[PDB]
RNA sequence: UUAAUUUAUUAAUGCAAACAGAAACCUGCAUUAAAAAUUUCGGUUGGGGCGACCUCGGAGCAGAACCCAACCUCCGAGCAGUACAUGCUAAGACUUCACCAGUCAAAGCGAACACUCAAUUGAUCCA
RNA sequence: GCCUGUUUACCAAAAACAUCACCUCUAGCAUCACCAGUAUUAGAGGCACCGCCUGC
RNA sequence: CCGAGCCUGGUGAUAGCUGGUUGUCCAAGAUAGAAUCUUAGUUCAACUUUAAAUUUGCCCACAGAACCCUCUAAAUCCCCUU
């Protein structure tokens, strides 16, 4: 029989009180003076880029954006790269505004053709997929790809044949199918150049060894953004406990099957939005270590130092990270936070 | 009855002590051109999510300035975690800065003692939280 | 009087109505028709890319 | 149900049957179906065009029915022009 | 559960007073379909003039 | 008591009324509080906790017509898209073990030359 | 627990309550209470005499 | 017999709860469920009873009832004869 006269209850705290406390102990100690700077973005609405829909009437839009005072950090960027002297994933357009500025996109309005004009995303969750450097006629293997925020990008780019997008929650898949009929048009969906899958990312380590050229993992973690301000799922109530302690087992496990996927001499950015390290950069050092130790497979982690360069502009960086590149929320600069780091196989 | 309502507001809605009037009326009279509505809704934010007492409240001045900077300055340094809202038994886990500090020190002092932040930080927010004020206002 | 006006305004909306749905439908072979002009164009634009890689 | 009242000591009816069923002399009850009116846009027309039917209720209902209500809505009426005048007797009817 | 779409209600521009409700985008402009009026029984063009709900 | 429902009552203001020439008392209607009044404490599961669960659908148990349970063993659904005759009517049947609901449907009229989807849903009253 | 004193008549006489002392709060005044009184007064409370004590 | 005195009245308050429910004899007569602020209850169905009408009922010969699926199961459903 259940004992309901316990003499000391812990007291009832909010899943965003709960959220908040754990990420200020981690993340101080982390962080030092950047915390509090961080933590009032972090509690501040996030800046939303606009990315435009190259299926749609991509020059219009653009011209439609200038209007607004957006500018195209991705063209600045791509000039950027002979300035500081594997590139990365061209045709990309995605309009922000300037440094400090709140001034919101208006939503989203269909064009001629029957498709979304843009989709609005975070500017740092582009940079994972620049960071992949997506070349074309290549095969890429998207892990948790629902609901779609880095999907879409790649089919922007053009350089994808063959598309594999697999997430393990059927309501976050059907998110994805929803986002991808509305912006990419039917043809390119038609066939089997865009696959969309519910099951588990560990399976792909085995069904489909070196099939991609380039694979994208964004494993599952505990998002800082959406934890601290929405209230329903989330990780940190006293139910979901137990998904928090395994979350990094899950995240070591997930990023070590997409690994066995991708074919020798092929690239695999790990993706994560957090800022806790023992999620960033000890979960990429566990996959390294289980391949070698198990499957005796080789990975070298290229550097990033040459891409941070050239979007510190636009994005805040932390350069205190061992392997991985972590971009850190800012009032000027709402993006993130994003941590993507690029490893290829050998 | 116009003073009359406010000295009531204060002395019941807001309960402060008759010694404590007198000394509030003398310091700050913009008390009585301020809208009963606003006046207690600035009280009670500091009584309440800030968690000043009464007789902090009449010493430091504290209904003498305007509703709009106070949520600006007490709402950053909350998100910046170098205040903390006392909880029940009204400990706190870190002390909070004085409260003349916060208020009486000038905008440009107050980001370099307390905030420690820059100064183009501190302009972005308010136009961040102005959005929030009014979307609050609109939804209610 | 206003069985007799319903049914004059009946006729007389019905009078303009087969040129309305000529119109209509015209108009709805335009839209399309503009779009797959901007298709097209799109192409031509994405050719200048391609002449940009040659 | 009242079944002897406070002033005239004689059996009531019940004014929720009367509003919303009808009682055809030959015993039949006849009814509305319920939600012919609720969110007919998310409703093929199949499932509507059987919505807006009236249907008769079965024994055990009719039963019930015949119950909660007095013998003045079981006698025999003659309107003028009434809808419903052709149901109210059986034709062809065995066992 | 955002609503992606709307529920809007097309009347007859034959002036039958005929109408029916029709689900459509709410990113979109409004409808001119060419639905059949059984007042005239043919197709007649209808119009979008006030919407209902949001689905 | 920051449960729900109320201000009759009390007190303080406001207006109307009523007056003087300004005011008060009284009365009516309001807004604030005060002090009270009425009523309730959903089930399921869980001895060392800081809860999960409640409706709908598929697979195993339930091996072959149907049906068949948990603390069970697993995955979900609270949509979207294409239509715009997704019009009007009508034999005969199915039916989640009742009912309420739910499902299929020849022919006919009218047009062309019973939409996809396992679930994707909420009765009456009332507005 | 300052002390004398008080309480569960009929299972608890106590460390509980009260208590001088101290503190806080409210009130500028007549004709049944407070009071035939008037801030050294009256009422509502907390603590339980007395004595001692820093940082800033 | 004071967490709200006693008495009278409303009052034969109400109780899905407990207890009780009086002569003889004979006959028929048991275990699918659904909904429910519902699982100590009730309603409907199933079952059971009486009366009445009518004609098939039960048992069951072949034939017949799915594939992805060899626990290739025991056996059902349907079913003329009898
Ligand atoms: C933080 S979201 C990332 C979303 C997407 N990658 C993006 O950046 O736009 C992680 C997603 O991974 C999915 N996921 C969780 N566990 C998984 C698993 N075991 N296998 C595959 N996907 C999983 C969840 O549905 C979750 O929505
Ligand atoms: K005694
Ligand atoms: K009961
Ligand atoms: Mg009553
Ligand atoms: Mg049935
Ligand atoms: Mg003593
Ligand atoms: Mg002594
Ligand atoms: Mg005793
Ligand atoms: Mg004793
Ligand atoms: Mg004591
Ligand atoms: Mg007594
Ligand atoms: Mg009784
Ligand atoms: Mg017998
Ligand atoms: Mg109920």
């Amino acid at each position: 029989r259940y004992k309901k006269k316990w003499a000391a209850t812990e007291p009832k705290f909010p899943a965003v009180r709960l959220a908040l406390q754990n990420f200020d102990m981690t993340y101080s100690v982390q962080f030092g003076d950047l915390w509090p700077s961080i933590r009032v973005s972090l509690l501040s609405e996030q800046k939303y880029g606009a990315l435009v829909n190259n299926f749609a009437a991509w020059d219009h839009v653009s011209a439609k954006l200038e209007q607004l005072s957006a500018k195209d950090f991705v063209n600045e960027a791509i000039s950027h790269w002979e300035l500081q002297s594997w590139a990365c994933s061209p045709n990309l357009r995605c309009f922000t505004f300037d440094r400090g500025d709140i001034s919101r996109f208006p939503p989203a309005r269909p064009g001629s053709l029957g498709v979304m004009e843009y989709y609005l995303m975070d500017a740092a969750s582009l940079l994972p997929v620049l960071a992949l450097g997506l070349q074309p006629g290549d095969i890429v293997l998207d892990l948790c790809a629902a609901p779609g925020g880095k999907t879409l990008a790649l089919l922007q780019t053009g350089c994808c044949r063959n598309l594999a997008a697999n997430d393990l929650s059927p309501s976050r898949i059907a998110r994805l199918q929803k986002i991808l009929h509305s912006y990419v048009p039917e043809e390119i969906r038609d066939g089997n150049q865009v696959r969309v899958t519910s099951w588990d990312g560990r399976k792909w380590g085995e069904l489909e060894g070196d099939t991609y050229d380039r694979v994208l993992v964004d494993v599952p973690c505990t998002t800082d953004r959406h934890s601290l301000h929405e209230e329903e799922n989330n990780i940190f109530k006293r139910s979901r406990k137990k998904e928090r302690q395994i979350l990094p087992v899950l995240q070591v496990q997930l990023l070590a099957a997409g690994l066995l996927a991708t074919k020798p001499g092929g690239h695999v950015v790990y993706s994560t939005c957090s800022l806790s390290h023992l999620q960033n950069e000890y979960v990429v050092q566990g996959a390294i270590e289980l391949l070698a130790n198990q499957y005796s497979i080789q990975v070298q982690v290229e550097d990033l130092t040459h891409f941070r360069r050239v979007f510190m502009d636009t994005f805040c960086f932390f350069s205190s990270c061992q392997v991985g590149e972590l971009v850190i929320p800012n009032l000027m600069a709402n993006f993130g936070p994003m941590y993507f780091c690029k490893m290829r196989r050998l | 009855q116009d003073i009359n309502d406010t000295v009531r507001l204060l002395k019941e809605k807001c309960l402060f002590t008759v010694q404590q009037v007198t000394k509030i009326l003398h310091s700050c009279p913009s008390v009585l051109r301020e809208d009963l509505g606003q006046l207690e809704y600035k009280f009670q934010y500091a009584y309440f999510r800030m968690g000043i007492k009464h007789p902090d409240i009449v010493k430091s001045e504290y209904l003498q300035y305007s509703l709009t900077k106070i949520k600006q300055r007490h709402i950053y340094l909350e998100r910046l975690g170098r205040y903390q809202t006392p909880d029940k038994k009204g400990q706190t886990q870190i002390p909070n800065p004085l409260l003349k500090d916060i208020l009486r020190v000038s905008e440009a002092e107050f980001l370099a003692r307390t905030a420690c932040t820059s100064v183009e930080e501190f302009q972005v927010f308010k136009k961040l939280l102005a959005r929030e004020e009014e979307e609050s206002e609109s939804s209610t | 009087q206003k069985r007799r006006e319903r049914e004059q305004h009946i006729a007389e909306c019905m009078a303009k109505m087969p040129q309305m749905i000529v119109n209509w439908q015209q108009q709805q072979r335009e839209n399309w028709e503009k779009a797959q002009a901007d298709k097209e164009r799109r192409a031509r634009l994405q050719a200048e890319a391609q002449e940009l890689l040659g | 149900l009242t079944y002897f009242s406070a002033r005239k000591g004689k059996r009531k009816t019940v004014k929720a049957v009367i509003d919303r069923f009808l009682r055809l002399h030959c015993g039949l009850w006849v009814r509305r179906k319920a939600g012919y009116k609720k969110k007919l846009w998310k409703k093929t027309p199949a499932r509507k065009k059987r919505l807006r039917e009236f249907v008769f209720c079965n024994k055990t209902q009719s039963k019930l029915l015949d119950k909660m209500t007095t013998s003045f809505w079981k006698r025999r009426n003659w309107y003028v022009d009434d809808p419903y005048q052709k149901y109210h007797d059986r034709t062809n009817l065995k066992v | 559960s955002k609503s992606k779409n709307i529920l809007v209600r097309m009347v007859s521009e034959a002036g039958t007073g005929f109408c029916f409700n029709t689900k459509r985008n709410r990113l979109r402009e409004k409808l001119t379909l060419l639905h059949y009026d059984p007042v005239v029984k043919q197709r007649v063009l209808f119009v979008e003039k006030k919407k209902i709900r949001s689905l």
